[PDB]
């Protein structure tokens, strides 16, 4: 299901994806929840924010779209 | 470099050049761009290496995914894309093909809260009479639901003339095309999650003017409007959020940045 | 927000100019608001006063 | 060996203009620049107007380029405001506004031309040939 969310800031969308992954836990948590980015600094920022919130950051990969 | 860009962006001209016929409606140099590509195709075929490439690979992938049942083998449950604002249209075609089974959530960001893109046809604007639901509560749509298309907001050939903010009107060329590509799909889900802003500081005033799709510039067409200077909003005398410092040498400017940052 | 540019050449004390984006931004700012002093004087005079007030001018040598 | 006004010179063929010492040599060239950008000048004018990406101007020294570009931008901005207000103070803009045919069309062209200033063609000789040979 192709779902599109508009935004005015990145923080509420990051909170929304946290809300989604909390309200629906994958039955195989060892699966790498892939997240696409456009650089390496952005992936670094997402990792730092996820570690800051959850107290943990593991098994998440950030590949290029190609 | 040019051939790599061609492979990414134009599949149809490459399809024409594979069989060697020219493409009508283009300038010079095509008469040697095409057979060079074709000869490269036959040479890499004679080298024995695999011939699968992106321009036909996209079409084959779309065909084999659309002409399929609801159970694909070994695919992940969901995947999110965020922080991206310029993509090739073939990628969007691939993702709308993939949207039948795997759930995705495009975290696209835009400055304005309403629609400000181009328009194709008067029949096309009838398709844009849908709604955008909120997170949990209600729905929303661009203001003047009938009056925008009724009035001269959309003109017959071009996009939106009365953009409002001249900043957006000057700097949103990429954003217009991106929202035009994004607001054309049929299997899409559109719902918003926005943050309001309270205009008190100068920067917040600027951001609210950008978001609200308005204008706060007075030209003074009549002499009374030219004479008066109180129609504007007032300015705080100590609002130091936006500054404009002029220096002479780069090292002196860096020193100004240094001690200004320490003072701040 | 902190926006700065090289205004004058340091060798011959000639004139340079900021970019068109910054010029458009300061034009919109000047045509947007008015200073509290001359609240009803003139639109363009208030615009020029705001442009003069917001601009800061440094000096050539640190020890001036 | 004749006189000269910015609104009277037919812009065809090859013309040579000598402006003596203490003339300014800049208040005229901006007037002719706006004249070609807006396509006025009676029957003696150019057959068709142009855009900012076609008016090549080549000077020699480095510092004059930015000064000329800034003066040009200020002139076109003031002309656009004076055209939207229909009342000027400079006699040059006054006579141009007298010669305006369609104010709305002129304002639209100035709006679409001012935002294209950042890539306008003003060069030195070395920069001009450098940008032409790599083309």
């Amino acid at each position: 299901m192709l779902r599109v969310y508009h935004s005015n800031r990145l923080d509420v969308l990051e909170a929304l994806m946290e809300f989604i992954v909390e309200r629906e836990r994958l039955d195989d948590p060892f699966e790498p929840e892939m997240i696409l980015v456009q650089s390496t600094g952005m992936a670094q920022w997402l990792q730092m924010t996820l570690s800051q919130k959850f107290g943990i950051a593991a098994n998440i990969d950030f590949p290029l779209p190609a | 470099d040019l051939f790599d860009q061609y492979l990414v962006y134009r599949p149809d001209w490459l399809a024409q050049w594979e069989t060697g016929h020219l493409v009508e409606g283009l300038g010079e140099a095509q008469a040697w761009q095409a057979p060079l590509w074709k000869a490269l195709v036959e040479y890499t075929h004679q080298l024995g290496q695999p011939r699968w490439h992106r321009a036909n690979l996209y079409q084959r992938f779309i065909e084999t995914l659309e002409s399929a049942t609801t159970c694909p083998p070994g695919l992940p449950s969901r995947v999110f894309i965020c922080g991206i604002s310029a993509l090739p249209p073939v990628y969007l075609q691939a993702l709308q093909a993939l949207g039948k089974h795997i759930e995705i959530h495009l975290l696209f960001t835009n400055p304005c809260r309403y629609y400000w893109g181009d328009i194709k046809d008067p029949a096309y604007l009838a398709k844009l009479l849908t709604r955008q639901r909120r997170h949990s509560f209600e729905d929303r749509e661009l203001p003047l639901f009938r009056d925008s298309e009724n009035a001269g907001q959309l003109f017959n050939s071009d996009g939106e003339q009365d953009v409002g903010n001249p900043l957006l009107a000057s700097w949103g060329k990429l954003g217009r095309d991106y929202i035009y590509l994004l607001s054309d799909l049929e299997s899409s889900q559109e719902l918003d999650a926005f943050v309001d802003v309270t205009p008190d500081n100068l920067l917040h005033n600027i951001q609210s003017d950008i978001l609200e799709l308005e204008n706060r510039a007075v030209a003074g067409v009549n002499i009374e409007e030219f004479s008066r200077s109180d129609n504007k909003r007032p300015l705080d005398p100590l609002d130091s959020s936006i500054t404009f410092h002029v220096c002479h040498s780069p090292q002196r400017e860096v020193e100004v940045l240094h001690d200004r940052l320490l003072a701040m | 927000l902190y926006i700065s540019y090289i205004g004058r050449s340091i060798q011959d004390n000639s004139e340079r100019f900021p970019s068109v984006l910054v010029q458009e931004l300061i034009d919109y700012i000047g045509q947007s608001h008015y200073l509290p002093g001359d609240e009803a004087l003139n639109c363009d005079e208030s615009e020029a006063r705001v442009k003069a007030h917001l601009t800061c001018l440094h000096t050539r040598m640190p020890f001036d | 060996a004749e006189t000269l006004d910015p609104l009277r010179l037919p812009l065809q063929g090859e013309r040579l203009i000598e402006a003596s010492a203490g003339t300014g040599k800049t208040f005229t060239i901006a007037a002719l620049y706006l004249r070609l950008l807006l396509g006025l000048g009676g029957s003696a004018a150019f057959p068709r107007p142009l855009t900012v990406e076609e008016l090549l101007v080549v000077t020699f020294t480095e510092a004059a380029t930015a000064e000329l570009r800034g003066r040009i931008r200020s002139n076109i901005h003031e002309l656009r405001i004076a055209c939207l207000r229909e009342t000027t103070d400079n006699p040059l803009y006054e006579r141009l506004l007298e010669e305006i045919d369609d104010k709305a069309q002129a304002a639209q062209w100035l709006l679409l031309a001012e935002r294209q200033m950042d890539e306008a063609a003003v060069f030195t000789i070395h920069g001009f040939c450098q940008r032409m040979l790599n083309l």
